[PDB]
C-alpha cells in the first residue's frame, strides 16, 4: 500500500472512533501521549503498545503495525483525538505532499 | 496526464512562469493528486498568490475538497495567508466549508491565532456558532490555543 493509502485509511478509522465509540475507551486505560521526537506511526504504535484486547483500537493498532514494520499520560479517547488532529496538521503542513 | 502532474508540481513550487505555460498548453486546472489535492490547494497552502490568481482565472474549483475535506480556503487560513484568504473569498469560496471533523476556516484561523484572517472571515459571513465534530466552536478553539483576544471577538458575536 502507498503512503497515500496508509494515511487515508488511518485517518478514516480515527474519525470513525471519535464519532462512533463511547468515551471512555478501553475500560479507562491511560497511555503516554505521542513522542514527537519519533516517527508518527511508530510513536503512535508505542503509545498504544500496552493496551491489549481493546476492540475499539484493534484496527488502528493493526494498521500502525503495518506502517511501522521495524509529556502527559492521557485517556485513550484523548490520544485518538490528538493523533487525528496531529495527522491533519502534518497534512496541512505539506509533510505528505 | 504529464501536463497535469507538472501543473501540480509547479503550483506547489511557486513557479509562476511554468504554471502560465502549462495552462496555456492545456493542463487540467483541477488536476488531482493521490490525496485529492488540486493545484489551487497546493498554491494556497504554500502562499503562492500569483498562481492562486492565475488558477482562479482559468476556472479552478474554488471549493474543491481534498481527502480530509480541506478546501483551498481551509489551507490559506491555516497557513496564515491573508491575501490568499481574501482572493479565494472574492472568487466564491464557501466561507463555512466543513472538513472531515467539522472544522471551518474560522476554526483553523482561531487555532493559529490569526486575528486579521478571523476578521476577514467574519466580514464574509463566517458562522461563529459552527460546532465541529468535537463540539467546539471557533471561540472554544481560540481559548484552547491561548488566543484570548480572538476568543473575545468571537464571543461578542
Amino acid at each position: 500500500v502507498p503512503p497515500s493509502t496508509a494515511l487515508k485509511e488511518l485517518i478514516e478509522e480515527l474519525v470513525n472512533i471519535t464519532q462512533n465509540q463511547k468515551a471512555p475507551l478501553c475500560n479507562g486505560s491511560m497511555v503516554w501521549s505521542i513522542n514527537l521526537t519519533a516517527g508518527v506511526y511508530c510513536a503512535a504504535l508505542e503509545s498504544l503498545i500496552n493496551v491489549s484486547g481493546c476492540s475499539a483500537i484493534e484496527k488502528t493498532q493493526r494498521m500502525l503495525n503495518g506502517f511501522c514494520p521495524h509529556d502527559t499520560k492521557i485517556e485513550v479517547a484523548q490520544f485518538v483525538k490528538d493523533l487525528l488532529v496531529h495527522l491533519k496538521k502534518l497534512f496541512r503542513e505539506g509533510q505528505f505532499n | 496526464s504529464d501536463l497535469d502532474k507538472k501543473l501540480l508540481e509547479a503550483a506547489r513550487a511557486g513557479q509562476d512562469d511554468e504554471v502560465r505555460i502549462l495552462m496555456a498548453n492545456g493542463a487540467d486546472v483541477n488536476a488531482r493528486d493521490s490525496y485529492g489535492s488540486t493545484p489551487l490547494h497546493l498554491a494556497a497552502r504554500e502562499g503562492h498568490l500569483e498562481i492562486v490568481e492565475v488558477l482562479l482565472k482559468y476556472g479552478a474549483d474554488v471549493n474543491a475538497a481534498d481527502f480530509i475535506g480541506d478546501t483551498p480556503l481551509h489551507l490559506a487560513a491555516y497557513r496564515g495567508h491573508l491575501e490568499i484568504v481574501e482572493v479565494l473569498l472574492k472568487y466564491g469560496a464557501d466561507v463555512n466549508a466543513s472538513d472531515i471533523t467539522g472544522e471551518t476556516p474560522l476554526h483553523l484561523a482561531a487555532q493559529i491565532g490569526h486575528l486579521e484572517i478571523v476578521e476577514v472571515l467574519l466580514k464574509h459571513g463566517a458562522d461563529v456558532n459552527a460546532q465541529d465534530k468535537f463540539g467546539k466552536t471557533p471561540a472554544d478553539i481560540a481559548a484552547d490555543n491561548g488566543h484570548e483576544d480572538i476568543a473575545e471577538v468571537l464571543q461578542k458575536l
